[PDB]
RNA sequence: AAAUUUUACUCACA
RNA sequence: GUGAGAAAGAUUUGC
């Protein structure tokens, strides 16, 4: 019981009456509508229901007991009760807004603010940093873009094939030739047969990074999205080789080798090798009963192959050329080629870019939009935003950052703006 | 390809990067920029400006919002087990059960009422005070920021304790307020479009547009400048509490706690961020980490600079540039006259996840995209039939369907490919209400969004009430006797009705067909 | 022991959206691992097998759209359309009849849809859900 | 073995 | 395949 509710209660029922003419309910804080000689459980009594109903504020109970009925009037110009008719009653006449002292505001001092402060007062505070200089330039120019390129062609250098860039392009065996190839791949590379399916031990990593070099690029990419159904299909289910129309892909789940009581099926955290095949002509080369065919490896992580598998090629191809200018024939290491070039290979980076999980190609995008709307930028440091070699790591990416940069030269010099 | 389109294109048409790399690198390096802004040898963090311009709301009612303080999303809970500080990784909903178990509080206004109105430290709040609760808020975990486009190493997210988030709340719906009294840009009610053309309008008097990007934000932004903020809006106690939890903050990598007692952990408090901002000067329009200004002469790009700089947004020399005939915010470009910029622009791909839910996606996308201007209508046609065309290769097998009914889609072994101009006008059949962006949902969601309720963090064995009485406040107080109650007078209604399960309602479907 | 005793121990009450958040199953987020979910115990399957035969056979047809009128193309302006919520009675009949009280609750809250839109027609009317390009307008 | 600290856990029950 | 326990299991990963 407080006497901070008087005035709530009294504006909470002015002239309700339940059976004819009396009134519903009766405030405990007048006498003349307080019931003498009863214990009082609440601030209002309801006649018609035969109970008691007390009024509090949003987190901030009262001694009641737990039979009383509990109004509670919200912060937020609405009000929650036990009773329809009650919580009704109330938010028709309360539609004025009183307030009621007891409510603690956002502002509230509370008594242990000034030893907080004086604890944050002793704890360490930042230093004022140097004032930046900003010299504002043009934005780079295709020698720049073409420096950067340079760069990362004598960096890294590129690989003798396409490693599985080269699986967009069909294979000259048919689907038992290319099962059978699998199969024999598999079984040659030691690869653990169990309930019918392939998987890869291994014991010891060597804990250092596979060499990164640049994939030279494929005369076209036709199976590309049969490439990557596939691998989004073998990646969901795996130990088997899955076949499309064209071409063929086994996924083989890599386990840990731990003797007898060692990893029997994948979890959502096993890693997959995905073996595709190609036209010979490599050091990848394999050959089984007269079939020879270039057998590529990539190891990806669930989170990879779900990444790769769910890209759309056709709905992004058509979407990119809604609104494309021209595109120039390229060489096999990007280059402009007038002659020779072929403009297929376009299809084959945007595959790269499918391929490619870090999504490296999108940074490359957004600062070349930076750099087409710009007028002016940053000295020695709009640049920089081009080098994005430290920030990815394995061969797709980085032939994915090497070829961004090259349609970005080959835009400048082909469709100046 | 992105690199020869006519207008302008963010290549966002594939999904962002993703991977399963741990996320210790990235927390550990984001500590690192944070202690090295702290020495103030890379970046400034102290704040010099003037925040008299904001007004104080410190008369206002302390309100509190149940729906963002219960939810699905993840959560550090911090136990004692024997005498070390043990980090849970739990739901939101199930830090905050456990926080009002413990402090033994019906809901959260109640625990905030009764912190604030404790006589001293170590009183006790049920089984714990409000000491104890500082000494565990202080706690965060680190997880990994995937599919970020742009960003081909995922940054670092933070997990924080229920009454960080509880105290956060309060504070960031404050600074919200604050925000749209200050302008009417940053009303609760306005999208991304709306936001760029009310900048458009706002720098047409001058003839330079500076379109600048904040670097390391979020290290940037220290406790004072956030304890500087909320003092100067009236925050109280609630300010100096949060202030204090920010700057003995610890992050948990791996298996070892990292002091970080520099930044505010990856945009936990983005609104008072941009108030630090916007209460020094009103020449901006930012919101966090992205913003755009004007000016006519060097002089008041000096000015610009140093402003800029006395709010402790560092400038990013890397990505902010200046324009005479574009303008950038929010990711929207438009002209200067406040026209949408011609080309792709923000438009996004969408991947493969689910028949039903990629063709709905697809049609939402679609839409935006004609409606904007983007394309026009025949061109979002020949895509949505190409997108039928590719869901039909990728689902029509015996794995997903094993249905033949002429009306279904040729993904769902059917043989009608829906014309989009159709499928928006609600001319076919019911099945395809579902695809339409303002139907109902799809199959594949409704059965994501179960096999969800199962997974191991949400799983739990209490008696569902669910289809409840609209007239029932969801304030309101229950028992497991009451739930038993409602469950069972609800379960009869249904029976008598002859129903086993509610029937699905459809605000769109229901305003159409009534007369 | 009931389950009500564990998960809120050291409670007899909790608030209604307490115990709705503690079991919530209407909440879709797109994700990767989507068709490996879909896929897995034939769960689309079975759940396509349920709607066509349980659940399609109760949809209300809905009238399709024909008004529509002629359009142009101008500047990108914000189309704000209103949205009134259910009223209480209605809400009430409709609960009455059997429908999901948390659809017609969330249906309670009017609302406000702002779009970006590029066409304009003389009358200056509002426009459906992608039909502005054709005129479909909202009448 | 590879896009290399990742491709790993225990118990009970069926 | 289900349940429980490891700073922890796939709606993972926050504002
Ligand atoms: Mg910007
Ligand atoms: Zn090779």
């Amino acid at each position: 019981m407080d006497s901070r509710f008087a005035q709530l209660t009294g504006v909470f029922c002015d002239d309700f009456t339940y059976s004819e003419g009396s009134r519903r309910f009766l405030s405990s804080y007048s006498t003349v509508e307080r019931r003498p000689g009863v214990p009082v459980e609440g601030d209002c009594y309801d006649c018609l229901k035969n109970k008691w109903i007390a009024f509090e504020l949003e987190g901030q109970p009262r001694k009641f007991p737990k039979a009383t009925v509990r109004c509670i009037l919200n912060n937020d110009a609405t009000y929650v009760c036990s009773e329809q008719e009650y919580q009704q009653i109330c938010k028709v006449q309360f539609k004025d807004y009183l307030e009621i002292d007891g409510v603690v505001k956002v502002g509230h001092k509370a008594s242990y603010d000034a030893e907080l402060r004086e604890r944050l007062l002793e704890l360490p505070h930042p230093k004022s940093g140097p004032k930046p200089r900003i010299e504002w330039v043009a934005p780079p120019r295709l020698a720049d873009i073409s420096k950067e390129t340079a760069e990362l062609k004598r960096q890294y250098g590129f690989f003798e094939c396409s490693k599985f860039l080269a699986c967009g392009e069909e294979c000259g065996l048919d689907q038992e030739a290319r099962e059978l190839i699998l199969n024999e791949y598999a079984r040659d590379r030691e690869f653990e047969f169990r309930n019918g399916g392939w998987i890869q031990r291994y014991t010891v990593a060597s804990h250092k990074p596979a060499t990164q070099k640049i994939l030279p690029l494929p005369a076209s990419a036709p199976l590309a999205r049969e490439l990557l159904m596939l691998i989004a299909r073998s990646t969901t289910q795996a130990g088997k080789v899955l076949h499309s129309d064209n071409t063929s892909i086994l996924a083989v789940p890599v386990m840990r080798d731990s003797g007898k009581h060692s990893k029997r099926r994948p979890t959502a955290s096993t890693h997959h090798l995905v073996v595709g095949l190609s036209k010979p002509g490599c050091e990848h080369d394999f050959e089984f009963d007269g079939y020879r065919a270039a057998v590529h490896v990539m190891h990806l992580d669930p989170k990879q192959s779900a990444n790769i598998g769910e890209q759309d090629f056709v709905s992004t191809r058509e979407i990119y050329k809604l609104d494309m200018l021209e595109l120039p024939p390229i060489s096999r290491k990007g280059d402009l080629d007038r002659a020779s070039g072929l403009e297929t290979r376009w299809d084959v980076i945007l595959l790269l870019e499918c391929l490619d999980s870090t999504r490296v190609s999108q940074a490359v995008a957004q600062h070349f939009n930076r750099h087409r709307l710009a007028l002016s930028v940053c000295k020695d440091e709009f640049r920089k935003g081009y080098q994005l070699a430290s920030e990815i790591r394995g061969t797709i990416p980085l032939s994915s950052l090497y070829y961004s940069l090259c349609a970005v030269r080959l835009r400048m010099t082909v469709h100046p703006f | 390809m992105w690199a020869f389109q006519e207008g302008v294109c963010k290549g966002n048409l594939l999904s962002g990067p993703t991977s399963m790399k741990a996320p210790d690198s990235a927390a550990r390096e984001s500590i690192d920029r944070a202690s090295e802004i702290m020495t103030g040898k890379s970046y400034n963090a102290v704040h010099t400006g003037d925040l008299s311009k904001l007004p104080n709301q410190g008369e206002s009612p302390l309100r509190i919002v149940d729906s963002d303080l219960y939810s699905e999303r993840s959560c550090c809970w911090v136990i004692e087990k024997e005498g070390r500080v043990v980090c849970k990784s739990t739901t939101l909903t199930r830090g905050m059960t456990s926080l009002l178990n413990t402090t033994k509080c019906s809901s959260p206004s109640e625990l905030i009422c009764k912190v604030l109105t404790v006589e001293s430290l170590s009183e006790k709040i049920g089984d714990t005070s409000v000491e104890e609760l500082l000494s565990h808020g202080r706690y965060f975990k680190c997880a990994l920021r995937d599919q970020e486009r742009g960003k081909p190493k995922s940054r670092a997210i933070f997990l924080s304790h229920p009454f960080f988030r509880l105290l956060s709340s309060v504070v960031e719906t404050h600074a919200r307020s604050v925000l749209s009294k200050v302008s009417a840009v940053y009303t609760a009610t306005a999208s991304a479009e709306q936001r760029a053309m009310m900048a458009a309008q706002v720098v047409e008097s001058r003839k330079h547009v500076l379109n600048g990007d904040c670097t390391k934000y979020n290290e940037a932004i220290d406790a004072d400048t956030l304890l500087k903020v909320w003092d100067a809006i009236g925050m109280g106690s609630i300010g100096v509490m949060l202030a204090y939890m920010v700057r003995r903050k610890c992050v948990l990598i791996k298996d070892t706690l990292v002091e970080c007692p520099g930044g505010m952990l990856m945009g936990m408090f983005n609104a008072t961020a941009t108030l630090a901002l916007q209460g020094t000067t009103d020449r901006f329009l930012s919101f966090s980490d992205d913003f755009i200004t004007s000016f006519n002469s060097p002089a008041e790009l000096r000015e610009i600079e140093d402003l800029l700089f006395a709010s402790c947004h560092n400038l990013s020399l890397k990505k902010s540039y200046i324009s005479v005939a574009s303008l950038e915010i929010n990711s929207c470009t438009l002209t200067r006259d406040g026209d949408l910029a011609t080309g792709l622009g923000c438009t996004a791909g969408v991947p493969f996840r689910g028949p039903l839910v990629t063709l709905k996606q697809t049609a939402a996308m679609l839409s935006g995209a004609v409606d904007s201007g983007v394309m026009p209508f025949h061109s979002a046609e020949r895509l949505f039939q190409i997108k039928q065309q590719e869901c039909a290769y990728r689902y029509n097998n015996p794995t997903y369907t094993t249905r033949n009914e002429d009306f279904l889609p040729t993904c769902l072994g059917g043989k009608t490919v829906i014309s989009f101009q159709s499928l928006l006008t609600w001319d076919c059949h019911p099945f395809w209400y579902q695809v339409h962006p303002d139907g109902p949902d799809t199959i594949d969601q409704k059965v994501l969004s179960v096999l969800a309720s199962k997974t191991r963090r949400r799983r739990t064995r209490l008696e569902a009430l669910s289809d409840l009485d609209p007239l029932v406040p969801h304030r309101l107080l229950v028992s497991e006797s009451d739930v038993s109650k409602i469950r069972a007078a609800r379960q009869a209604h249904l029976k008598s009705l002859g129903l086993e399960q509610p029937t699905n309602f459809n605000y769109a479907i229901y305003k159409a067909v009534q007369p | 022991m009931s389950q009500f005793g564990k998960s809120f121990k050291g409670r007899t009450e909790v608030t209604i959206t307490e115990y709705r958040s503690h079991t919530v199953k209407d909440v879709h987020r797109s994700l990767l691992t989507a068709d490996k979910s879909l896929r897995k115990s034939f769960c689309f399957r079975n759940a396509l097998n349920q709607f066509l035969d349980k659940d399609l056979p109760l949809l209300p047809i809905r009238p399709k759209l024909e008004s529509r009128v002629a359009v142009k193309k101008s500047k990108l302006r914000s189309q704000l359309s209103f949205r009134p919520g259910l009223t209480q009675e209605e809400a009430i009949d409709l609960y009455n009849k059997g429908y999901d009280g948390d659809s017609v609750s969330g249906a309670l809250q009017d609302r406000v849809v702002n779009e970006p839109v590029a066409y304009s027609s003389a009358d200056n009317d509002k426009f459906h859900r992608g039909l502005a390009a054709l005129g479909y307008t909202l009448a």
